[PDB]
């Protein structure tokens, strides 16, 4: 049940490596995680076939 | 909305019928009754040029 579905994408490692004896814990890239939606409604249509005349 | 074939529009079909409506003869009088060839008839017929 929903008439909404989301799906994440997970973008690439962005950053600035340490370079020499620079200490690294505690500068720890975030992975950074992007949003989309797509919502769900019905779509209807009818046709007539007339009458008995 | 909804379809209607409506009146007059070159789809409604029509159909035309094969018997004829006559109008009929005129019954006549003069019949085989009246004209003959003896003399009592109201209307003689003369066979004197009928082969000649």
């Amino acid at each position: 049940a929903g008439d909404r579905v989301s799906f994440d994408l997970s973008v690439r490692l962005r950053g600035q490596p340490t370079f020499g004896d620079d200490r690294v814990e505690g500068k720890e890239e975030n992975l950074k995680f992007y949003t989309d939606e797509v919502i769900i409604d019905q779509v209807r249509h009818s046709v007539s076939a007339g009458g008995r005349m | 909305s909804s379809t209607v074939i409506a009146f007059g529009d070159p789809k409604a079909q029509k159909k035309w019928s094969s018997e004829l409506a006559v109008d009929i003869r005129k019954k006549s009088y003069f019949e085989s009754r009246f004209i003959g060839t003896s003399e009592n008839a109201v209307i003689q017929r003369k066979t004197e040029v009928e082969s000649d």
